[PDB]
């Protein structure tokens, strides 16, 4: 997994590879690791898939509840008050490394947060197995006053050396924009440079190729009138 | 401190009655009544909702006939909010049962557990019991089809046919008079109905102020099929048995 | 008859306890108002110490709830400090729990909850007391909520309780019928204060030394009290003009 | 970690690098490693990152707690709530926290709590792995009621030379100042303090 | 304890249990019956750790005559297999779980036919015409998978117990001291005194 | 009357009935004394029969080897509160190898008795104790109500017809708080001081309880021939 | 009617009748008072000797709490004991988690509080005491008085009991004549005189003084007993002016 | 002692052109002892089916949870439940022993009946969604089943079509894994009519 | 201390009646008037905002409010008993049904248990009932949009149109002559703001009217682009100005 978040002018984007593995086999090719806290407040997991999202739903539809009870928008600071609290309670074996990003009425917000409960603030992030090679390209190309298509660029370049260079990331690029003042774009499969070349030969059968015992229909329907 | 306040609903009056039970029975005798009747090939549930508006939407609500499971269903006759809890209450008994022995529950052993349940009201708890009368139709492969009612004391019994809710002295009588033994559905559905138009307080008997129900084996082969009747086959069938 | 002695309903769908909490209300026969400027929100409460042993310095029915939020009471103080020690303990909560400071709305809508669950659970008798709560807050700006033993609250643009509330309600009503905006169009606190001093003394028609008024003052990530020397200050403006 | 507090004629200075490392990796080069609990009362973490992010923000809620019913808390009642915390669970934590603020009647005060939950009032104090390397520079070079300069150069060079020998220790040196005029941050980048 | 077996044959089925008990360096019994009948029709062997066996066993079988006592009606063998598969299924997951390892053979009234249901101690469950638990099977399935028909007699079923056993007394090291053999037919359960 | 239903109400002119009430079984209860001088503290009670076939009620309890009372009123809750005084005297030698001042015992029996007067569901106790010990500063004699009112006094005495023996140790109060050294004389002032309260009846071998604590003697109780030097 | 029977009912006035009964039970009992001085507070209560038999100077009323802080109060004796308890208790933990010895408005908060609490409910009883308190903190001296409704304020003078018009009339004198402020030593004597004063409304019976202090400058800043010659020095002043 | 590999099994799921298909093979063992050559790893609740792989008595337990809990469902919604709900209902229901798990591998297959659109999802042990387009698999030959999958699958196949890759890839699959075959049942599935269908395959 | 009422404090009295809950029922009769009708392509749920004070900000105070993207709620009775039941049932709908299934729970659920609470205060022990009846509106893909009533007792039931509070009975007879089958969302509007301005004394306009609906899936009010078949909720609180626009063509 190679997830990164990055800081720009009027808001911060973040971004994910595609790629959820079990051990060295691709479980998913084309797996959704950008999730939703709130309509602006998004994050991206690393480490136990499960926990990730678990966690991510769970305080999602908590903020929720306290966004219909404060009358006010969520704030990125209540997702991260109340994710590290949770994760600390659980004293990691809630494997969930998470970046939150997000727009509120205070202004574009960035953390990571660690399974442990470590929470830290930056103008740029990685996390997951490809954050080694990311990090490395955000440490290279980062500067102040990042535009909206220079931070996009950027995340998206710090995402493929993740795809490219670690074994553990592969296939597309999601991203999600979260400018202020604007509805939170999420560009789902952004880039696509790992489309599998046609294959030499059509494993289609002949009809009756499979040898068959028993045949019946299966009744899915209710118990019938009359 | 706080013993001045309590009613005590769970004593014994001079006479050896349950104060809030007979209370209870009193307010199931307002509601709408429920009638059950058992056939050969089959059982009918009919009841009469009560003084209803033209502005209520029918095709969508309930409020006498309940499912339990795919085999029971129960007529209910008073506090319909009540009635949810324990229908909610039954229908997991059933699903624990099928789960624990991966065979449908039997009707009986049902009706037992629900009627236990009021019973704990009047004994313990302090708590008002629950101001309902149940009529269960259900099938099993032991006794066939059945019939029973449970009341806020408790305590439930079997039937050929019973009533409950308005009038059931009145209903009970008829129901006495017209019903035998060899007797099939379609003239049970035509009982019931009838038992109704005679007993109703209101004018007259139409559609939009019943809820029906069928169980029968008119179901393709040795199976059982519940049929909740739609508002336009309630109305098919006051035609077919002569009453609008 | 005991259906008024616990908050159950009466045949008329009343709850009596709430009622008679509402009576307890005035028990101390305090005047408090409330009001907003541009930048603040504004609150006073006349002060009476009628024993000559008593230290006046430790009188008081203004609380500072959190750094932002400030509150009055108008009822008996053992219930006031009750409610002022609880709502000081969900500010504090709420900080911690969801990162951010408590806005003075959802504090009120808190206490409001917590005394509609009185009025409800039989066991647990009403808080005597009307809560008004002051804040700038700095999404909503200069804010006023009020709570009361029925649970009810809402938010104002002024307001004023106690025995003679009528008289100060009217009295601010007319003014903002002629200004015909939802504020005091002012720039500094300081006259904000003096404007609610000046319209208590219309209303009621007394007039107040230093140590017969109560000031608190909410500005931006501040709520604070001022001393009778600042309120001499305030006094002496009013009759210089 | 290499982090310090010094009282001083005025006050008291905390002073941290901004390392922090899982492994060999530094995980983040630009930590804020000076938090605050009150107006005038910081600290200075070391150790699990999580623990110390978990302490100090309890810590913070027991003082603004305080605040709203008993005014001000002193440096010393800081320093008794992260004791408690500490102490009482010390078989699942792991944190070094220093504890450093300003009172008017008291002026400046340093306390540090290591491991095992014990407390110590010292004049200054140093902590984090970076710390062994400066127990003899700091003891020779300390002395009570410095000057603010004086001061800002004694943790300069301290932290300065405990950076250039713990590999867990880097980036920029941040500092706070806590006096009676208010509360000063002070960063101090690399090109700056390698050459001393 | 060790091994034990079972078969269903056209109207009946047999269940075979050896007799022996070690207590480590000593076989303390020689005669030692591993069965509990459940109801008229329903029988159930067992076998695993020592005391938790007997306790699991006594401990179903209470319970179904409770069940039989209430409604004053059998339960099926389907609907027997099935709770006793639910309590071995909360075991595993437990402080202390039961390691007991069950065969349940009965007779359906109902249905008119016999019924043989092997479960393990996680709550594994399985109907078979011939089953086995422990290293039992691994010596007498390949003469069952030759020899078995499913019309076979209740002797032709006793014949083909005859030859597994023999199997097992050649080739096993543990000396089991024979078997104990009991049928589950539609006139109850009876046990087989020769043999 | 409206306000005697339970002990969490009081009365319009601020009395508690039910306090009140449980206050008035001890003076159906029989006589009991107390009294002490310098050196030692002495009880002495009238047990109360059923009949003449039953025995005497036992009216004096051993708390510990320095300390013991003296009951009047339900002898249950008598047993009650003193298997707590026994307790607390325990507690205080095993882990802080002391033992128990007097004082302190009133203090605690105090606290335990208040908490029955201020909650529902409960009852006050009904039973009133005359508390002798020697600690480390001397002779005590204390009066335990269960009000919660304790009381160190130099002698008294609780019961029917407690009242005239009251005013006997108030008048040689003088006397008997200089008898230092000499228990036979001590108890034989408590046994005068009792007679002041008989009525019909006298002080018979199996009618009579004396207990005595002092500089070098444990708490003990003296019944039947024992006490017939006294008579 | 009837809203007199249960705690926590609100009559149709608005008042805890309960907790007004409980009042009655606190003017029934006997005086005791509170003077706050330049450096700190003084107690003192009457003791009624009800017999010969009392002995002197050995049942105690006044109480600590802490080292710093003196409780004293009037009515139900067993109820303020309780009181204190938990006074004890709330101190305890105050120190315990804080380091500092609790502040005196922060401890009559910590009373106030428990017992307003025995005003929510029908299942406990209010209290039948109203408690004179107070000490020395970081912030110089404090006085407080609480009353069975859980109503508290600061005080220059208090007083409560059966002679508690008499003795504020007396208090009332004091702050009028000194301004400025009265001294520790002063406060003492001055404290002796007016339960004396006040014992006229207890007449019947004599009784027996009992006085504590806490001064920043005679007992640095800890709760202390008056006794022996500083006692009878008390003693004779009051029975000077009375005579 | 690994839990997922005692019993042994498999289940592979595909989609089509307006159909899709789950199968499974049949056997249950003791490690090296095959046990039963009849212990289907195939339910439906309604329309909605599911495949379980893994230690056979929590694949019993599960069963008998999901009829348990989609009966509840259809009591109180009055309808069936569909192939997206009750894939949600799967992931809670596992998540819920984060830290005692079902040792499992569940695969969901259904059509959705008032979109008519083919739908499949896959879980891990604890409660992880992969939704797939193309396929999903499951069980101890996982790794087999991945590889036929990926080189026969195309999209869009007509239900006879899809009948005869899925077969294909199952039955090879299971002939290189020692802990998978005794048998297979295949289920095509279209919008209202389920056929199944079991193969002829190996029996060692 | 401890909750020593552990009996019911509402009981069955020899008539058969249960008090409390025809106390609580006299409480939603002294309320303001509230409404709610069903269209073919939407809901609408109206009430007057009485205002307790003109210094009062009266926008702060909702009375119809938001249980999920496609259900909303409004009442008539005592409001701070609304307030809380609003607050469990937002909750309900998570705990109950959203961390369950993946999705909101469809109108006559969410409506079932709030009815589920209602009914436990109403046998549970040492509470009263709640003093409210709601109107519950909302929309669901399997069941459509639907219309709901929920009673202090607990019952439920489904309506096409009705009304409560304190002028339900004329309201219940205005909305009988005009509702039909054929009903757009706009004619619902109308018919709304025509029965609503009966039961009104004073002022009548968008500011003492709180008016929401249940209509098409709002894509502007989502907050974000990207996810095609998220396409937005379908409850929609109507502005101020909006009601006006509306009043003009009245
Ligand atoms: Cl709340
Ligand atoms: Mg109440
Ligand atoms: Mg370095
Ligand atoms: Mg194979
Ligand atoms: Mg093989």
């Amino acid at each position: 997994t190679t997830i990164v978040g990055v800081k720009f002018n009027n808001g911060v984007v973040i971004a994910a590879d595609t790629r959820s593995t079990q051990g060295p086999i691709v479980a998913d090719k084309n797996c959704a690791k950008l999730h939703r806290i709130s309509p602006k407040i998004w994050c991206a997991g690393a480490g136990t898939a499960a926990d990730t999202e678990a966690v991510t739903q769970l305080i999602g539809s908590n903020i929720e509840l306290h966004s219909l009870y404060t009358s006010r928008e969520p704030r990125v600071v209540s997702a991260l008050q109340m994710l590290k609290q949770h994760l600390f309670k659980y004293q990691g074996h809630i494997g969930a490394y998470l970046i939150v990003a997000g727009v509120d009425p205070t202004g574009s917000h960035l953390f990571s947060i660690h399974a442990h409960g470590s929470t830290d603030v930056g103008y740029y992030l990685s996390l997951g197995s490809g954050s080694l090679a990311a990090m490395a390209v955000l440490e290279s190309h980062w500067k102040q006053d990042l535009t909206k298509e220079e931070a996009i660029k950027l995340a998206s370049d710090a995402i493929q050396a993740g795809i490219w260079n670690d074994l553990g990331s592969g296939s597309n690029v999601d991203v999600c924009v979260m400018e202020i003042g604007k509805d939170a774009e999420y560009l789902r499969n952004y880039l696509t440079p790992n489309v599998r070349e046609e294959k030499q030969k059509s494993y289609k059968f002949p009809r009756g190729t499979t040898a068959v015992l028993k045949e019946s229909i299966v009744n899915i329907c209710d118990i019938q009138e009359e | 401190g706080s013993r001045r306040y309590d009613s005590r609903t769970t004593i014994f009056s001079p006479e050896g009655r349950l104060y809030q039970v007979e209370y209870a029975l009193e307010s199931i005798s307002h509601a709408g009544t429920a009638i059950g009747i058992m056939a050969s090939d089959g059982i009918v549930l009919a009841a009469e909702r009560k003084v209803t508006s033209t502005l209520l939407e029918q095709d969508t609500s309930t409020e006498k006939l309940y499912k339990l499971n795919d085999k029971i269903a129960v007529a209910v006759a008073g506090l319909t909010a009540d009635a949810e809890i324990l229908i909610n209450t039954a229908r997991i008994h059933a699903q624990n049962y099928l789960k624990t022995y991966n065979e449908d529950i039997p009707v009986e052993i049902l009706v037992r557990r629900l009627s236990d349940i009021k019973q704990g009201y009047t004994q313990h708890g302090g708590l008002r019991p629950f101001g309902v009368s149940f009529i269960y139709a259900g099938y099993d492969d032991r006794y066939g089809y059945q019939l029973y009612t449970s009341n806020p004391s408790g305590n439930y019994t079997g039937w050929k046919a019973i009533s409950v809710g308005a009038n059931t002295s009145a209903a009970q009588t008829l129901l006495q008079m017209d019903y035998k033994d060899d007797m099939k559905v379609d003239d049970a559905i035509e009982l019931a109905l009838k038992t109704l138009s005679k007993t109703t307080d209101s004018s007259a008997l139409t559609y939009d102020r019943l809820e029906f129900a069928t169980i029968r084996k008119g179901a393709n082969d040795g199976e059982v099929y519940q049929k909740i009747f739609k508002p336009q086959e309630i109305k098919d069938i006051l035609v077919k048995t002569g009453i609008t | 008859g005991y259906d008024r002695h616990i908050t159950i309903f009466s045949p008329e769908g009343r709850l009596y306890q709430v009622e008679y909490a509402f009576k307890a209300t005035n028990q101390t026969n305090i005047n408090s108002l409330a009001v907003r400027g541009k930048d603040c929100t504004v609150v006073i409460s006349q002060k009476k110490v009628p024993d000559k042993l008593l230290d006046p310095t430790t009188v008081s029915y203004i609380f500072c709830i959190s750094r932002t939020i400030g509150m009055v009471v108008n009822g008996p103080i053992p219930d006031a400090r009750n409610a002022a020690l609880r709502a000081k303990a969900e500010a504090a909560e709420f900080r911690y729990k969801y990162g951010y400071d408590m806005p003075c709305d959802v504090l009120a809508k808190r206490m409001a909850n917590l005394s509609q669950i009185y009025t409800q659970r039989a066991y647990m008798r009403p808080l005597g007391v009307i809560l008004t709560f002051v804040s700038v807050d700095e999404e909503l700006g200069p804010s006023i909520y009020k709570t009361d033993p029925a649970g009810y609250y809402v938010g104002y643009k002024a307001t004023a309780t106690g025995p003679k509330q009528q008289e100060i309600t009217t009295n601010l009503e007319n003014h903002f019928k002629k200004s015909k905006i939802d504020h005091i169009n002012e720039e500094s606190w300081e006259k904000v204060v003096e404007f609610a001093i000046t319209h208590m003394i219309d209303a009621l028609g007394t007039e107040f030394s230093k140590n017969d008024l109560e000031v608190g003052v909410a500005t931006k990530d501040k709520f604070f009290t001022l001393s009778a020397e600042n309120i001499e200050e305030r006094l002496v403006a009013i009759a210089e003009q | 970690t290499s982090i310090m507090a010094v009282t001083f004629k005025d006050g008291v200075i905390l002073g941290a690098d901004s390392r922090t490392t899982t492994g060999a990796y530094i995980a983040n080069r630009v930590t804020d490693k000076l938090t605050r609990v009150h107006d005038k009362i910081w600290c200075c973490r070391s150790g699990s990152a999580a623990d110390t992010q978990a302490i100090a923000d309890i810590v913070q809620y027991h003082l603004e707690l305080y605040t709203s019913q008993y005014g001000t808390p002193s440096t010393e009642t800081a320093a008794s709530v992260f004791k408690e915390l500490c102490y009482e669970n010390k078989d699942n934590l792991t944190a070094g926290i220093i504890v450093a603020g300003y009172d008017d009647k008291n002026k400046g005060e340093v306390y540090t709590i290591p491991l095992g939950g014990s407390v110590h009032k010292l004049p200054y104090a140093i902590a984090g792995s970076g710390s062994t390397f400066i127990y003899g520079y700091c003891d020779k070079n300390f002395r009570e009621n410095m000057s603010k300069e004086e001061t800002v150069d004694f943790i300069k060079h301290s932290l300065s030379q405990a950076i250039k020998w713990d590999g867990s220790s880097g980036g920029v040196i941040r500092m706070v100042v806590l006096t009676a005029a208010g509360v000063e941050r002070l960063i101090f980048y690399p090109d700056e303090y390698e050459q001393l | 304890m060790d091994i034990i077996l079972g078969i269903r044959v056209q109207d009946s089925v047999i269940l075979a249990s050896s007799k022996a008990v070690t207590r480590g360096i000593s076989v303390l019994k020689d005669s030692d019956d591993k069965t509990r009948q459940l109801s008229p029709h329903t029988l159930m062997s067992f076998a695993g750790e020592a005391g938790d066996t007997v306790q699991f066993a006594e401990y179903i079988q209470a319970n179904i005559q409770l069940y039989s006592i209430r409604e004053d009606y059998e339960l099926s063998p389907q609907a027997v297999s099935s709770f006793v598969r639910q309590e071995l299924a909360k075991s595993i997951r437990s402080r202390r779980p039961y390691q007991v390892n069950v065969l349940i053979g009965g007779y359906d009234k109902k249905k008119n036919k016999p019924e043989l249901y092997q479960i393990d101690y996680l709550g594994t469950k399985v109907e078979l015409p011939y089953g086995a638990h422990g290293y039992s099977g691994f010596y007498t399935f390949s003469l069952l998978d030759h020899h078995y028909r499913p019309d076979m007699t209740t002797e032709e079923g006793l014949d083909l117990l005859k030859l597994c056993v023999q199997e097992l007394e050649k080739r096993m090291p543990m000396d089991f001291k024979g078997v104990i053999v009991k049928i589950v037919d539609k006139d109850g359960i009876r046990q087989v005194d020769d043999f | 009357n409206n306000y005697d239903g339970d002990t969490v109400t009081f009365s319009p002119t601020g009395r508690l009935f039910q306090v009140e009430y449980a206050l008035e079984a001890i003076k159906q209860g029989s006589v009991t004394v107390g009294l002490r001088s310098n050196t030692h503290a002495v009880l002495v009670a009238l047990k109360r029969n059923a009949d003449e076939l039953s025995s005497y009620q036992k009216k004096i309890i051993k708390c510990d080897e320095h300390m013991g009372l003296s009951l009047a009123g339900l002898a249950p809750d008598a047993r009650v509160l003193s298997n707590y005084l026994r307790q607390q005297c325990n507690y205080s030698s095993l882990v802080f190898n002391r033992k128990l001042a007097v004082e302190r015992a009133g203090h605690l029996l105090c606290d335990k008795a208040q908490k029955n007067t201020q909650s529902y569901g409960g009852r006050p106790y009904g039973v009133g104790l005359l508390i002798i010990g020697y600690d480390k500063s001397g002779a005590h004699l204390l009066e335990f109500q269960p009000s919660g009112n304790v009381t160190e006094l130099y002698g008294t005495a609780i019961g029917a017809r407690s009242q005239g023996a009251k005013t006997y140790l108030e008048r040689t109060l003088d006397t008997f708080i200089k008898i230092d050294g000499n228990p036979d004389e001590l108890i034989k002032a408590g046994v005068e001081a009792i007679s002041q309260s008989l009525r019909d009846e006298s002080l018979t071998v199996d009618n009579l309880s004396i207990a005595i604590v002092g500089k070098d003697t444990p708490f003990t109780i003296y019944d039947g021939e024992a006490v017939a030097k006294y008579i | 009617t009837g809203y007199d029977l249960s705690n926590s009912v609100f009559s149709p006035d608005g008042r805890n009748f309960q907790v007004e009964y409980a009042v009655k039970a606190v003017e029934n009992g006997t005086t005791s008072i509170g003077i706050k001085c330049n450096d700190g507070v003084v107690f003192a209560v009457e003791k009624l000797i009800t017999s010969k038999l009392l002995v002197p100077q050995k049942n105690v009323k006044i109480q600590v709490v802490d080292r710093h802080i003196g409780c004293v109060y009037s009515g139900l004796i067993p109820d303020g004991r309780h009181l204190v308890n938990r006074g004890r208790e709330e101190a305890a933990s105050f120190k315990k988690l804080y380091k500092t010895p609790i502040p005196i408005p922060a401890f009559a908060d910590r009373l106030g509080q428990y017992v307003q609490a025995h005003t929510l409910y029908n299942s406990v009883r209010p209290f039948g005491v109203s408690t004179i308190f107070g000490g020395v903190d970081k912030n110089g001296a404090h006085l407080y008085m609480l009353e069975p409704s859980g109503s508290y304020w600061g005080y220059k003078g208090a007083a409560t009991g059966k002679g508690r018009q008499s003795a504020k009339a007396e208090l009332e004198k004091l702050v009028d004549h000194h301004p400025e402020g009265l001294s520790a030593r002063e406060a003492v004597k001055q404290a002796a005189k007016i339960i004396y004063l006040a014992h006229e409304d207890n007449k019947e019976k004599d009784f027996e003084l009992e006085i504590s202090w806490c001064s920043l400058s005679e007992t640095n800043g800890l709760h202390k007993f008056v006794k022996g010659d500083l006692l009878q020095e008390a003693i004779d002043f009051a029975q000077k002016e009375i005579n | 002692s690994d839990p997922s590999s005692i019993n042994g099994g498999i289940v592979v799921a595909m989609t089509g052109k307006d159909c899709v298909a789950i199968a499974c093979d049949l056997r249950l063992g003791s490690q090296s002892l095959g046990v039963s050559n009849k212990f289907e790893k195939i339910f439906h609740y309604g329309h909605v089916f599911l495949g379980i792989t893994g230690l056979a008595t929590d694949v019993t337990t599960l069963n008998e949870m999901f009829r348990y809990k989609t009966n509840l469902y259809k009591l109180k919604e009055e309808r069936a439940i569909e192939p997206e709900t009750f894939t949600q209902l799967v992931s809670s229901s596992l998540y819920e022993r984060r830290f005692g798990p079902y040792f499992v591998g569940p695969v969901v297959a259904g059509i959705n009946s008032k979109s008519g659109k083919p739908f499949i999802a896959g879980f891990d042990l604890i409660g992880c969604i992969d939704e797939a387009k193309d396929f999903i698999v499951s069980g101890t030959a996982s790794d087999q089943l991945f590889g036929m999958c990926e080189s026969l699958y195309e999209p869009n196949l007509e239900p006879e079509d899809l009948f005869e890759t899925i077969s294909q890839a199952l039955l090879n699959a299971a002939d290189r894994d020692a802990l998978s075959g005794w048998g297979a049942v295949v289920y095509i599935i279209k919008k209202d009519e389920v056929v199944k269908r079991y193969l002829k395959m190996r029996q060692d | 201390m401890t909750d020593r009422y552990s009996f019911s404090l509402t009981t069955f009295s020899p008539s058969g009646k249960l008090g409390q809950i025809d106390y609580a029922l006299t409480a939603v009769k002294q309320g303001v008037t509230s409404l709610g009708i069903k269209a073919t392509n939407g809901v609408v749920i109206a009430t007057e905002k009485k205002s307790s004070s003109p210094l009062a900000m009266s926008e702060t105070l909702s009375k119809v409010s938001l249980l999920t993207p496609d259900i909303g709620a409004v009442y008539s009775g005592m409001g701070p008993d609304y307030r809380v039941l609003v607050d469990k049932s937002r909750k309900v709908a998570h705990t109950s049904y959203k961390r369950i299934y993946g999705e909101y729970p469809p109108t006559k659920l969410l409506v079932s248990e709030v009815a589920k609470i209602m009914q436990e205060a109403t046998q549970s022990g040492g509470v009263r009932p709640f003093g409210v009846s709601l109107l519950i509106a909302g929309h669901d893909e399997f069941n459509g949009f639907s219309l709901y009533q929920v009673d202090p007792s607990g019952s439920y039931f489904p309506w096409k149109a009705t009304a409560i509070g304190k002028g339900s009975v004329a309201a219940k007879t205005f909305l009988e002559k005009r509702w039909n089958d054929e009903l757009e969302l706009e004619d619902a509007i109308h018919i709304a703001l025509l029965t609503l301005k009966e039961s009104v004394e004073g002022e009548f306009n968008g500011d003492t009217i709180e008016l929401a609906i249940i209509g098409d899936e709002n894509p502007d009010l989502l907050g974000y682009t990207g996810i095609p078949t998220d396409k937005g909720p379908r409850f929609r609180k109507l502005t101020s100005q909006e009601i006006n626009d509306r009043l003009e063509a009245l």
